[PDB]
RNA sequence: AAGGAGGUAAAAAUGGUAAAAAA
RNA sequence: CCGCCGUUAGUUGCCAGCGGUUCGGCCGGGCACUCUAACGGGACUGCCCGCGAAAGCGGGAGGAAGGAGGGGACGACGUCUGGUCAGCAUGGCCCUUACGGCCUGGGCGACACACGUGCUACAAUGCCCACUACAAAGCGAUGCCACCCGGCAACGGGGAGCUAAUCGCAAAAAGGUGGGCCCAGUUCGGAUUGGGGUCUGCAACCCGACCCCAUGAAGCCGGAAUCGCUAGUAAUCGCGGAUCAGCCAUGC
């Protein structure tokens, strides 16, 4: 698995409701903020490396 | 009658735009609507600690786009001329609309 | 807390009559976050008092205060492998606290018709002395007396 | 032990993004994608001479192929032919507009990421960790900072019990904001597994 | 479920019209237990697919407007 | 001519305008006695003008919005208190020992992550 | 006032009275209270028998109640035992008809609870 | 009330768990 | 980040100043005032009175702000051979026309208990119906949908504006004004269930959700013992978001 997962999402089968997010820079389908196309930790790692723009270490 | 909306990411060059901009429009023309600040647009993201099953213990992160506004009253040649090209928003873009 | 001696902090200078104890009693009448209708209710009761009797509401209030005063309340002494159940002279702040709260729950204890009604009728009998909080007053007095052996076992 | 990213801790006024353009809510994600793949393809096929800043300036199709490297001359080409191919591979995998940048900062021991990279280079080729690495911290302080802390986690010499070494010198105030601490993590990798090479570098205040 | 219309496999209806065209042998064996037992299935042996075997069920009428495999338990042992 | 009070509490802007008169006081359009009916703390906010007995001689135009009704009331406390502390700064020195100068600090703290109501921690098991 | 199945409500709002009847929720109460005439607010005890009798006429006519209702449901229950449709399969079992849960919660569509011996677990310390 | 020292009374429901070893 | 003040700024706001008003800040205009968001100022035991060898201490004053002003992000040297290769990498090990890929469905929702943690309740500060006002925040272009109409409703037809502080989700609820219920398993409570629609989606049986009628159980405040909370905190009450076609969301 995992390998043919990204395929299923990269290939987009038939009906609309067989789709599911994908952390393109980590590889996960669940809890993927479909604004970055990133999982929680993919988002976090790019955020911390100093590699995420517009965004900031929120502290309100 | 000239509505120029500022879509930036950092309030630095965004207000630094605002200033020089309003000058060279007062320069090559006349009255300029002073840089009016639209409420800075922020997005909310609430991630967690580690990749390991932890729910609680978290870190939240915020996206910070800024929005401002500059207007004038007259479409003189020189105004348009200078302030249509003489730009440098390496990380900012705008929206020209009329009224 | 261990570093401090905390505080009581002044409550609210009664939104109407002009005295802390009124909005204190209302404070303990309050339905958790709904001071509004509790204060209302209370004043329904008070004005009904004033339409039933000819004695002042604040007066009869002070008479409730006095009628339920735990001069000596019962706690416990320090002795390792036991606890001496020991009474002691209370502080008028704690006396009044306990008191007014007891009046609150004595009013609550009456399976009556309405809130203002319960609070009122209670306030009547309790200020009189023929009341629940009063009975528990005289009772805890009995506790501080039947434990007058623990009169020098007060921490 | 944690230590929330001193880099992501410097976000306020002590570090600006490695990417400064405008991004609209729609085309934002895709910009993040395109850019990320770009950066990545730089990283490896433009490893060669070691680099830190992977900056990008964009807006409407303009692309600032911007890099802070340790060396330019042997990554520009023997006849300016390395810039050629690479820049063009970008414009090929990013059918838009490209413009290289090989900005160089004169000091290697200064700026963490590449010192971490070189330290990790030492052990990757099997050298004695503690010695060479401690004296590496001492190279960094030979340059002259106020603090340098290169810790190294992973399998030391094998022996299963993969611990973490302790190498540092000088004061290191990563609690402080206005201090500018360059931090670089090099990925060490032995035939017997993976080691982690973290390098902290303390600049100073009033900046 | 379905609101304006109703669900049933199309290969079903098309197979209804054949088995009815002759009134042939028994055994309808859907590999699809979904499809509603819609009115025009009369009362024939339904070897619906479990996930295991082809659970056969003699349909009557007290079940018409309600799914096929809805009648196989599949989940073994009860209480 | 005018007596302006900048009034605020727990985010509720009481913009206070005053002129002299008798008791014509309009809270954001409507009379006092409807814009805050039922609340006992309403007349409470009528303490500053009542502590100086210049309660009457005022025809106020009070634009009050945002936040909450009772919070509006307290906001008008600060507003009134600010409007007169302006046009006769004698009342200033004598009103601070009544507290009618302090704005507020009692604000609904952020709901903390991990816990329920900003502080309400989730129940503990262990066993 | 035995209009329905031996149903006598007595002194109260006619609507509450009606509500106390099987087959009649408050909706059907006010429904009959707009179709038969009779005033809801007015007490049912002090009624006038003309409006009363025409009321009971409209009531049992246009719709029916407990006698058939539940029994009918028990006939559609006979069907729920016709083959053992999973609905009636589970109804036969003595468990909820919805495929919800039954691991922990089942205190209504089943009895309370009937103790075992736990059967214990797997390491937790 | 400082310490330190010199003799008298206080104070553990229960606990089995190993091991070549890694520097 | 949040309270006081300050400079600039004007499709949110404003008659605060006047003019008119299908009498709507709608039609001129201002920026003081709401406000929105950048650069600041402002508080230090700095001062007054007393005490303490000093730290520090009580009282009091100017103050929007007292002696750490309220919250956040910050979490060392290091312990736990703690966890996660089922996010990710990476040593070793095993399989390799199968322990790999696709598909279909079934399943992870099971039921004799036990337990965690939650929700709504068991009620006259209450529950039902009617009436009138104040939210902060985020979200929204095959999304947000105003709006008229259809239908008891779900939801649908026609159909304005908007890449928005300008159009919309939006209906806040608690409040409060006016009537019912009148201590009853009660018009309390919605669990169980049957009878029908709609919407989602290829498709809803196991397995979605919404809505209409009816059934209206248990449950009349809960022992051994145990939770949380020191101030805009407890409780109470409402709302936006992320992932989402939908939704089992009482989760966060």
């Amino acid at each position: 698995a995992r390998k043919a997962l990204i395929e299923k999402a990269k290939r987009t089968p038939k009906f609309k409701v067989r789709a599911y997010t994908r952390c393109v820079r980590c590889g996960r389908a669940r809890s993927v903020y479909r604004f970055f196309g990133l999982c929680r930790i993919c988002l976090r790692e790019l955020a911390h490396k100093g590699q995420l723009p517009g965004v900031r270490k929120a502290s309100w | 009658k000239i509505r120029i909306k500022l879509r930036g990411f950092d309030h630095k060059t965004l207000d630094a735009s605002a200033q020089k901009i309003v000058e060279a429009a007062r320069r090559s023309g006349a009255q300029v609507s002073g840089p009016i600040p639209l409420p800075t647009r922020v997005r909310r993201f609430t991630v967690i600690r580690g990749p390991f099953k932890h729910k609680d213990s978290r870190e939240h992160f915020e996206l910070r786009t800024h929005n401002r506004l500059v207007d004038i009253i007259n479409p003189n040649r020189k105004t348009i001329e200078q302030l249509m090209t003489l730009d440098l928003p390496t990380g900012v873009e705008i929206e020209i609309k009329t009224v | 807390a261990r570093r401090r001696r905390a505080e009581v902090r002044q409550l609210q200078p009664d939104l109407v009559y002009g005295d802390v104890l009124v909005t204190a009693f209302i404070n303990k009448i309050m339905r958790d976050g709904k001071k509004n209708l509790a204060a209302r209710i209370f004043y329904d009761a008070c004005k009904i008092i004033q339409e039933k009797t000819g004695q002042e509401p604040l007066k009869v209030f002070k008479q409730a205060v006095e009628n339920v005063k735990p001069r000596m309340e019962v706690r416990s002494r320090r002795v390792g492998g036991a606890n001496y159940q020991v009474p002691m002279e209370v502080s008028p702040r704690r006396q009044q606290s306990l008191a007014l709260r007891w009046l609150v729950q004595a009013a609550n204890q009456r399976p009556e018709r309405r809130a203002a009604v319960r609070i009122a009728h209670e306030l009547m009998d309790a200020a009189e002395g023929k009341g629940g909080a009063v009975k528990k007053k005289e009772d805890v007095e009995r506790m501080a007396e039947a434990n007058r052996a623990y009169a020098h076992y007060r921490w | 032990g944690n230590k929330i990213h001193p880099i992501g801790f410097r976000l306020g006024i002590t570090r600006d993004w490695e990417s400064r353009w405008y991004a609209g809510k729609k085309q934002y994600r895709h910009l993040l994608l395109e850019d990320q793949r770009i950066r990545g393809l730089l990283e490896k096929e433009l490893y060669s001479a070691g680099l830190a800043r992977v900056d990008i300036e964009r807006a409407a199709d303009n692309v600032a192929v911007t890099v802070h490297v340790a060396k330019p001359g042997v990554v520009i080409g023997r006849g300016g032919e390395r810039i050629r191919v690479l820049r063009e591979e970008l414009a090929k995998l990013t059918g838009k507009n490209v413009a290289l940048n090989v900005q160089e900062v004169q000091n290697p021991n200064l700026s963490a990421p590449l010192v971490a990279q070189r330290v990790a280079e030492q052990i990757e080729r099997r050298f004695a960790v503690r010695r060479a690495i401690k004296q590496a911290v001492q190279r960094v302080m030979e340059s002259g900072a106020k603090g340098a802390k290169v810790i190294v986690s992973g399998r030391i010499g094998g022996a299963e019990q993969a611990r973490t070494e302790w190498a540092a010198q000088g004061r290191v105030p990563l609690h402080t904001l206005r201090a500018n601490i360059d931090y670089g993590f090099a990925l060490a990798r032995t035939t017997y597994g993976v080691l982690g090479v973290k390098a902290y570098i303390f600049l100073g205040e009033v900046i | 479920s379905l609101k304006k219309g109703v669900f049933v496999d199309d290969h079903l209806l098309e197979k209804v019209l054949e088995l009815n065209a002759k009134g042939e042998k028994r055994l309808i064996k859907t590999w699809s237990r979904r499809s509603t037992i819609v009115p025009e299935m009369v009362g024939h042996t339904i070897a619906v697919y479990n996930g295991k075997q082809h659970v056969p069920v003699y349909i009557t009428e007290n079940m018409v407007g309600h799914k096929l495999g809805e009648f196989a338990p599949t989940r073994t042992y009860r209480g | 001519e005018q007596y302006y009070g900048t009034g605020r509490r727990k985010e509720a802007v009481a913009r206070v305008f005053l002129r002299p008169g008798n008791g014509k006081v309009t809270v954001n359009g409507q009379d006092f006695n409807e814009y805050f009916q039922g609340l006992v703390r309403a007349v409470a906010a009528l303490e500053p003008l009542r502590a100086v007995d210049a309660l009457g001689h005022f025809d106020a135009y009070i634009t009050v919005r945002g936040g909450g009704k009772s919070g509006q009331i307290d906001a008008i406390k600060l507003g009134i208190a600010r409007a007169l502390v302006q046009y006769n700064p004698d009342y200033r020195a004598k009103l601070k020992p009544l507290g009618f100068l302090t704005r507020d600090a009692r604000v609904v703290e952020r709901k903390k992550y991990g816990k329920h109501k900003a502080r309400r921690a989730p129940q503990y098991s262990k066993r | 006032a035995r209009i329905a199945g031996v149903e006598i409500p007595r002194n109260k709002r006619v609507d509450v009275a009606l509500t106390y009847i099987y087959g009649i929720g408050k909706a059907r109460a006010k429904e009959a209270l707009e179709k038969t005439g009779i005033n809801p607010a007015t007490r049912v005890k002090d009624l006038t028998e003309a409006e009363v009798v025409r009321l009971r006429e409209y009531v049992e006519n246009t719709w029916k109640l407990e006698g058939e209702l539940r029994a009918e449901v028990a006939a559609n229950i006979k069907r729920l035992m016709d083959i053992g449709c999973y609905r009636g399969l589970r109804h036969r079992r003595g468990l909820p008809v919805r495929g919800q849960r039954t691991r922990t919660n089942a205190r209504t569509r089943k009895g309370p609870r009937k103790t075992v011996a736990g059967k214990k677990k797997a390491p937790r310390k």
